């Protein structure tokens, strides 16, 4: 079987956020909760269902009921903020024998977000190609959605209007000296395809809303 | 102290071998079990085996069966996974870790130590220094540079020599469908100063010993 | 002993 988890969850600070975990066999596994910061190591946080490793705070608890665990955060803080995975395994001796195979799942886990600010609205900066690159035959356009809280963002481009996908490349999002979030987007075409058409547009979709920005050629 | 320490990151060829190492120490080597779990940033983490270094019986995840080999060497008390050939997927940060027996009343397993993990880049890409574009501005203005088509990570940039660190954000590089990277630095300033300060972004990427100075005007 | 691994809870290995 597989684990599943909640690819994103959110808390306002100081309060509890519940973190599940489905699987086809937990009903009678073992589950394991780690922790990682974006860059670090993952940290054990949980195993045996509910036992704490030592230096794990009491603020954390662990539970599972039927084939879902549940990883419990109360007391929350930015110190929390990073990734979850609910881990557990699985054994079958061959058929044929050869002994009992073991192996070892992992959820693909759960970002949590601690609301330490207001909602905010995307800065879009949209950038055209430049002379310079359009010189050297080729032509890029530049989304640029900056300072938008919380910190998800679907990206889309109109050639024209319709929707364009190939050579579009999104960064996954990240944060700010100020503490919003940022990503950028991107657009290849060639300077024909820039030139032909009327407008290009970079379409970010925040929260339930959306915004575009537009360029046409010089 | 209790630690395992692994080998650095490496930037390898598709159908180039590999071997990985992670080194341990503060415990008994042979008489917990060692694991490797792998990062692909952004997606999950993903299990690939288990071995327990008395006597090296193993676990393969059913999907590195057959792509991917782990040892054990008790003297120097030294795990390692190597790759006969690798490929674009085999790309990601390597995890080693220690399975702890938590002999409770009643017992269970766990993955307590972790080593700081190695970061393997699997790609054809060349190194090679960026191209450099203008992004100009068009009660505050963005101006900014394009970063374009480097191999491999990292650029940096500082604007004006290292004069303008206020207003500037660095955004993070994506990886084109090529194999290479861009990303962009943005200065936000004031529309006035602009006919008036000048601003230029320098871009040095080390991989391609490559130093870039792009002065940013205005359009018209 | 030191070898084994805890699945859940009744099923034990090594």
């Amino acid at each position: 079987y597989l684990l599943t988890q909640p690819p994103s969850v959110s808390v306002s600070p100081g309060q509890t956020a519940s973190i599940s975990c489905s699987g086809d066999k937990l009903d009678d596994k073992y589950v394991s909760w780690y922790y990682q910061r974006p860059g670090q190591s993952p940290v054990l946080l949980m195993y045996q269902d509910f036992k704490r490793p030592s230096g794990i705070p009491e603020r954390l608890s662990g539970s599972k009921s039927g084939k879902t665990a549940t990883l419990t955060i109360s007391g929350t803080q930015s110190l929390d903020e990073g990734d979850y995975y609910c881990q557990a395994w699985d054994a079958s001796t061959g058929v044929s024998g050869g002994g009992t195979k073991l192996t070892v799942l992992f959820g693909e886990g759960t970002r949590l977000t601690v609301l330490a600010q207001p909602k905010a609205a995307p800065s879009v900066t949209l950038f055209p190609p430049s002379s310079e690159e359009l010189q050297a035959n080729k032509a890029t356009l530049v989304c640029l959605i900056s300072d938008f809280y919380p910190g998800a963002v679907t990206v889309a481009w109109k050639a024209d209007s319709s929707p364009v996908k190939a050579g579009v490349e999104t960064t996954t999002p990240s944060k700010q000296s100020n503490n919003k979030y940022a990503a950028s987007s991107y657009l290849s075409l060639t300077p024909e395809q820039w030139k032909s058409h009327k407008s290009y547009s970079c379409q970010v979709t925040h929260e339930g809303s959306t915004v575009e920005k537009t360029v046409a050629p010089t | 102290e209790v630690q395992l320490v692994e080998s650095g990151g490496e930037v390898k060829q598709p159908g180039q071998s590999l071997k990985i190492s992670c080194k341990s120490s503060g415990y008994n080597f042979l008489d917990s079990w060692i694991g490797w779990v792998r990062q692909i940033p952004g997606k999950g983490l993903e299990w690939i085996g288990i071995i327990y270094p008395d006597d090296s019986d193993a676990h393969y995840s059913p999907s590195f069966e057959g792509q991917v080999t782990m040892s054990v060497d008790k003297s120097i008390s030294t795990a390692y996974l190597q790759w006969t050939t690798l490929q674009a997927s085999d790309t990601g940060k390597y995890f080693c870790t220690r399975l702890y027996l938590f002999e409770g009343a009643q017992s269970s397993n766990a993955f307590d130590l972790w080593g700081q993990g190695t970061m393997i880049l699997v790609s054809s890409g060349t190194t090679k220094g960026p191209s450099v574009f203008p992004l100009a501005p068009s009660g505050t203005a963005a101006l900014g540079c394009l970063v374009k088509d480097y191999f491999p990570e990292p650029v940096t940039v500082s604007w004006n020599s290292g004069a303008l660190t206020s207003g500037v954000h660095t955004f993070p590089a994506v990886l084109q469908s090529s194999g290479l990277y861009s990303l962009s630095s943005v200065v936000t300033v004031p529309s006035s100063s602009l006919g008036t300060q000048t601003y230029i972004c320098n871009v040095n990427h080390k991989p391609s010993n490559t130093k870039v100075d792009k002065k940013v005007e205005p359009k018209s | 002993t030191r070898k084994s691994i805890r699945i859940g809870p009744g099923q034990a290995f090594y």
